């Protein structure tokens, strides 16, 4: 079994800054794809960020790029996403994911259907 | 006497295999066509063609001698038109499976492919026949993956429709299955059958294995946000180098009384130095120089092996020692892939892998590099 347990989220003003993490276990984390999803309070769980298992490559949700940079560290098996410029629409609880194969992007499997395996979430609740 | 068989022959075999939807087939399932998530797909679905293929190469070599090799060829079509017509207008994971069933029975017929030039040719022209069926195929591969690579990176063009160019073809193919010419009416004992037996089941086994990693430690050798364009075109120029290795056997006069195990020892020394080189060496080009030497290396023993075993073969049991050959392949490969690579195994990664798989072909040199007793 996968465990994800994220880190990070709490109340900051808008305009502040946040960093979440998210401690794996249970997998070899150097050669699973793993992501970041949302899911704001009335919608359903969205893509925001993932980052390929060799960390070449960062493929962003359409909103967020240009603030969010999502970073991974194999040493520590964890993986990050810098929030800067939070905006009121911010506001989410942000679950990590693995892809349920190793080698999802070398394969090309589509990315919007390779990450399972979510975490627990984390409250992120960015006020004006 | 000779031309008519080998050119239908050599068209069918042109046609069915090129396909230019075979590289984008992953993309596909899990693309928004379908949405087969990674998990069914590597579980449920691709896993069922290895099981099918194992259990349908029963049938195919114990009864295609018996039943002349048309009857295979055309059921052989006919499961390509199904594969395919299933793949295009097929949604779901129990449609996908009965998808690789079919393509299950597909590559399990290519038995009668290679055996039935045999029986409708005579032996003096088994050389010349070896090498043109054989890269007939190869080029249709590379042809349809630059085809394939050109259509949907300079053109836009959705894999539904490469689907559709691959189903046009190999209804093609199957057009022409239909003209082959009729033929009409425990064979190990030779060594040098049996020997060339022995290195097709084990040398085959370790080829199809490495074939599906090349591609991932070029990925952890050099990461690259562009390396899936490099990773198709170094894969279709590797397919033409074993194009024209399989070619040139059959072209080349050269006596095959002498040189048969010297050809055998020479090249299978090139198999594993080329795997130690792609393994060992930081650089990427040379990487991709390794993986032509050994596919073409490869593509050409295969080529001396078929041709080898007909010319001693007392009986007309081609498709019998050909498909006894490719069924012993599956056994080692599955078994062997479940050791390596499988968590319930050993788990290894593909940054060492590749040593294993290259002192796995050590040993099949050194069992053939050792055949001097004095
Ligand atoms: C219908 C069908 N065509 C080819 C293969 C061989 N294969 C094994 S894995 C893999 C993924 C690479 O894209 C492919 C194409 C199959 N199993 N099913
Ligand atoms: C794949 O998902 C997209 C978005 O939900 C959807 O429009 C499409 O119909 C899906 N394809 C199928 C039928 O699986």
């Amino acid at each position: 079994q996968v465990q994800l347990v994220e880190s990070g989220g709490g109340l900051v003003q808008a305009g502040d800054s946040l960093r979440l993490s998210c401690a794996a276990s249970g997998l070899t984390f150097s050669r699973y794809d793993m992501a970041w999803f949302r899911q704001a309070p009335g919608k359903e769980r969205e893509f925001v960020a993932a980052i390929t298992w060799t960390g070449s490559i960062t493929d962003y949700a359409d909103s967020v790029k240009g603030r969010f940079t999502i970073s991974r560290d194999n040493a520590k098996n964890t993986i990050y996403l810098q929030m800067n410029s939070l905006k009121p629409e911010d506001t989410a609880v942000y679950y990590c994911a693995a892809a349920q194969v190793p080698y999802g992007s070398t394969l090309k499997f589509n990315l919007r259907t390779l990450f399972g395996s979510w975490g627990q979430g984390t409250q992120v609740t960015v006020s004006s | 006497s000779w031309i008519y068989p080998t050119v239908i022959l050599c068209l069918f075999g042109f046609f069915s295999m090129m396909r230019p939807s075979e590289p984008f087939l992953i993309p596909y399932l899990s693309g928004p066509d379908k949405n087969l998530t990674s998990a069914e797909i590597t579980n449920e679905i691709f896993p069922v063609w290895t099981y099918s293929y194992l259990v349908l190469l029963l049938p195919v070599f114990v009864l295609t001698d018996y039943v002349r090799y048309k009857p295979v060829i055309i059921l052989q079509g006919i499961s390509f038109i199904i594969t395919w017509l299933l793949l295009l207008f097929g949604q779901g994971v129990k449609t996908m499976q009965v998808v690789e069933f079919f393509y299950g029975m597909v590559t399990a017929a290519e038995v009668a492919y290679y055996a039935y030039i045999y029986s409708v040719v005579s032996p003096e022209h088994y050389q010349r026949v070896s090498g043109y069926c054989r890269s007939v195929t190869l080029a249709a591969y590379t042809a349809g993956s630059v085809l394939a690579q050109l259509l949907v990176s300079l053109a836009n063009m959705s894999y539904f429709y490469l689907n559709v160019i691959s189903l046009a073809s190999v209804s093609v193919a199957f057009l022409f299955s239909l003209f082959l010419p009729m033929p009409k009416k425990e064979c190990y004992s030779s060594k040098r059958l049996f020997y060339w037996s022995l290195w097709w089941a084990f040398a085959t086994a370790g080829f199809n294995q490495v074939l599906n990693y090349v591609q991932i430690l070029w990925d952890y050798k050099a990461p690259s946000q562009d390396s899936s364009i490099y990773n198709g075109a170094v894969e279709a120029i590797a397919t033409f180098g074993g194009a024209v290795a399989a070619f040139a056997v059959g072209y080349v006069k050269v006596n095959w009384d002498l040189l048969g195990e010297l050809a055998l020892v020479v090249f299978s020394v090139v198999n594993a130095g080329s795997l130690f080189l792609m393994h060992y060496t930081a650089n990427i080009w040379a990487c991709y120089a390794g993986y032509l030497i050994f596919k073409s290396s490869y593509m050409l023993l295969i080529t001396i092996a078929v041709f080898q075993i007909a010319v001693n073969l007392n009986v007309e049991r081609y498709a019998l020692v050909f498909g006894i050959n490719t069924f012993i392949a599956l056994v080692i490969q599955t078994i062997m892939t479940v050791i390596v690579v499988d968590q319930r195994g050993l788990n290894l990664p593909v940054s060492i892998q590749f040593l294993v798989y290259g002192s796995y072909f050590a040993v099949i040199a050194g069992i053939f590099l050792m055949r001097s007793m004095y």
